[PDB]
């Protein structure tokens, strides 16, 4: 018979910035917090054996 | 001549 | 090395060597060096640099002044000693600053944190945005840490978005800090508290203006 | 004479607001926070005599 | 061989040798020289690469001074002395960045969160933006809690922001806590760590990147 | 020639 | 002539 083998998908990475304080055109104060992104996305990762 | 400067003006 | 910073008033004279063998430099940051005059013959060659700046070579053997002027009205004056050995340069500062930039606020916020900011805004002093018409307020916005019981006061619907208020009763007699992310509830936008918080003492009526969506569930 | 007394400014009132997390179009996930800014400006008083 | 790395202020003296029989180059990371300046009768031939370098040849013996001026603004000099052997080639690091005027335009015309998150994105993933150029990292842009010590490895700057990245080594080998907070000084603007860490074993060769505000200070 | 400098303003 | 250097330019 053909073989086998499982899907697998990798894990998302991310990456998560600290921003410091700040003050922006309209004069309103931004304390300190944080924005994620993604920087590789999950894919299949192809069979390291078919068998 | 003496007593004369140099003098250039730049664009 | 580092070009030698020299600071003077309008007018002013400061003696600095050059070289005779080598070019030699004097820029003024943030100005164009429109004109120099030195006497006669002492100096070889004059180009200006890139961004301002004179570029000047002599083959003296006697001090000199030079003259150099700046396309911002400044001028002022060194005194040269022609010397054997490499080419110097020299920044040239002004003593006095002559007027004061005010400083640019460039950063600008994200569209939906201004959208909720400015509505927040016209909340707390109660002129209404156009499209906002009031309404009923729900009881499902407000979760309670404990010892608060909220009624609600006003409300306000538009398009977009809803907001609305409501007051909690004073808590029973511990001090009971407030967190202004104890306060939420799945579909709320914003929240935020009216004065400074600070722990609402062994009572206290605050108001609260509670920000959700509108239309979607 | 009550008035004509060396002139103060008051304070102007600020506020804070919370902002929930919230997930951007390009799926950049914000989680910030709360923003002071000024919400009723001073003005001119004269101070009551001591 | 890599090219040497001067890394001067806008004014710089740097003794540097140079060969007499072969072609010798000065390539700026981020800039493209528009003219070399030397002596009458000093530099033999001149020529500019399309990179943006400059390669030249020099007859003559006597140690010498030669200016270099880049397009955006850049002046620096160098002192050359002819010796015998190979080309030589070298790299210069501007070590105040350049005003870049078009950069500015691209800085302002899109949100705060958003620039942080593209300078943050482009380091990381190891593209530069158009606008941005190579500068000398600060030797000290960041607090050091703990005993630590880092060392500086690229920087990158545009007009009104500046991105550099430091590897962290932990010292104590005792387990330290990590919070981008706790390497905040006036002018940081914000931290990454690329790990996303949390923790930092006794040995630890890992990096973080800066944004930091250009001009602060 | 003296006192002058080479000043090559490439395009 | 010494000193010059011979360079081309590849279309």
């Amino acid at each position: 018979n053909p073989g086998t083998v499982h899907p697998q998908r990798s894990r998302d990475q991310i990456a998560t910035v600290w921003i410091a304080p700040w003050v922006d055109s309209d004069n309103a104060f931004h304390q300190p917090g944080r924005v994620s992104f993604v920087v590789s996305p999950a894919d299949w990762v192809l069979p390291a054996r078919v068998n | 001549r003496p007593g004369m400067m140099d003098s250039q003006e730049f664009s | 090395q580092s070009p030698a910073t020299i600071s003077l008033p309008q007018g002013g004279q400061f003696r600095l060597s050059i070289s005779n063998t080598d070019p030699n430099m004097i820029f003024i940051p943030g100005d164009k060096v429109t004109a120099i005059t030195a006497p006669g013959g002492m100096l070889a060659d004059k180009r200006l640099t890139r961004a301002g700046g004179v570029l000047f070579t002599s083959v003296a053997t006697r001090t000199f002044t030079i003259f150099v002027e700046t396309a911002r009205g400044q001028t002022f004056s060194v005194v040269a000693t022609p010397v054997k050995g490499e080419g110097r340069v020299y920044r040239l500062m002004s003593a006095e600053p002559p007027s004061r930039p005010e400083t640019r606020k460039w950063e600008t916020a994200q569209a939906y944190e201004k959208l909720l900011i400015s509505l927040n805004r016209a909340v707390l002093t109660g002129d209404i945005p156009d499209g906002y018409g009031e309404v009923k307020p729900l009881s499902d916005g407000i979760r309670l840490p404990g010892g608060f019981s909220v009624t609600p006061l006003k409300a306000w619907a538009g398009d977009q978005l809803r907001a609305d208020r409501y007051e909690l009763r004073n808590a029973n007699t511990w001090g009971v800090a407030l967190r202004e992310q104890d306060f939420w509830k799945p579909g709320v936008r914003a929240v935020m508290f009216d004065n400074n918080a600070q722990t609402l003492m062994g009572g206290g009526r605050m108001t609260v203006t509670v920000i959700r969506g509108n239309g979607e569930g």
